[PDB]
């Protein structure tokens, strides 16, 4: 990545994050903060993703 | 309505058949598409209105 | 230390139990079961075809894709008399018959 | 009024039965994810 | 006297502008609706919007 779409501190790209953040919990176009805790479930994706 | 048969070892099943009036109207309104309706009238899978 | 050797940084993230997300909408938000697209005339009037591709890690042993295309599965149950049962099956956008 | 609709069978909290609102029945969840 | 028929409903939601529906379900109100035979020569009662 030389122009750097890296995404949080992980190898994954801004458009993927805000598409699986839109996807799972429509934060991506009104910021991006923490999901609340019923929304955020075992098959979700902040609840797995580790950097 | 009841049936009794000759008796055979083997295990059987039996056949009895409904003669149903079973009848497809096709219609094809234009370029490619198709559309049916089935209409089989003593015994029928059917839909609401 | 004083005595290091280097640096050579290489970031990667770990997600398990998740199955990738594209929702067929046009803001990709989730504002409806039956989405912004799949409803309009030009997804829902015509004809079409996917060609998707998937560049992907590699791995030794054989794999392979689990691309689950979301649909609307729905079952309608109607018990007219006393022990008759007919339901009806309809599974939209890849059609399953009657 | 209790003859217009099913009341009786609603558990009371009191005089007033405790219904459920008109539009509760039906649900719907459906997600891949 | 036959029940006078009653007007199908079609209503319109998003970009779908002709779907089927249904006349909406009203709880029974004497104020509003009236029980009316289907056909008069035997009783079935139905609520009508008077």
């Amino acid at each position: 990545d030389g122009e750097g779409y890296n995404v949080a501190q992980s190898n994954m790209t801004k458009d993927w994050f805000l598409v699986q953040m839109l996807a799972n919990y429509n934060i991506g176009y009104q910021g991006y903060h923490l999901p609340p805790d019923y929304k955020d479930r075992t098959f979700s994706f902040l609840h797995n993703f580790i950097p | 309505m009841t049936f009794e048969m000759d008796p055979i070892n083997e295990p059987t099943l039996l056949y009895v058949l409904f003669e149903v009036f079973d009848v497809a109207r096709v219609h094809q309104p234009h370029r490619g598409v198709i559309e049916v309706v089935y209409l089989r009238t003593p015994f029928s899978a059917g839909n609401a209105t | 230390d004083p005595r290091h050797a280097l640096r050579d940084p290489e970031r990667k993230f770990l997600c398990d139990r998740t199955l990738w997300r594209i929702p067929f909408s046009s803001n990709f938000m989730s504002m409806g079961s039956l989405t912004d697209l799949g409803q309009n005339l030009l997804y829902a009037n015509a004809a079409h075809a996917l060609d998707m591709t998937f560049e992907m890690d590699p791995i030794n042993e054989p794999t392979l894709l689990y691309v689950l295309f979301e649909v609307f599965d729905v079952a309608r149950v109607h018990q007219p008399h006393r022990g008759v049962i007919e339901v009806v099956y309809l599974r939209t956008p890849f059609s399953a018959g009657n | 009024m209790d003859e217009y609709n099913y009341a009786a069978l609603a558990p009371r909290q009191g005089s007033r039965p405790m219904l459920s609102q008109w539009s509760g029945i039906g649900t719907h969840e459906m997600h891949g994810g | 006297e036959v029940m006078a028929p009653q007007p199908t409903l079609v209503a319109e939601q998003g970009a779908m502008k002709a779907v089927p529906v249904i006349k909406p379900a009203q709880p029974f109100t004497p104020a509003v609706h009236e029980t009316q035979r289907i056909v008069t020569n035997l009783p079935i009662t139905t609520a009508v919007t008077r």
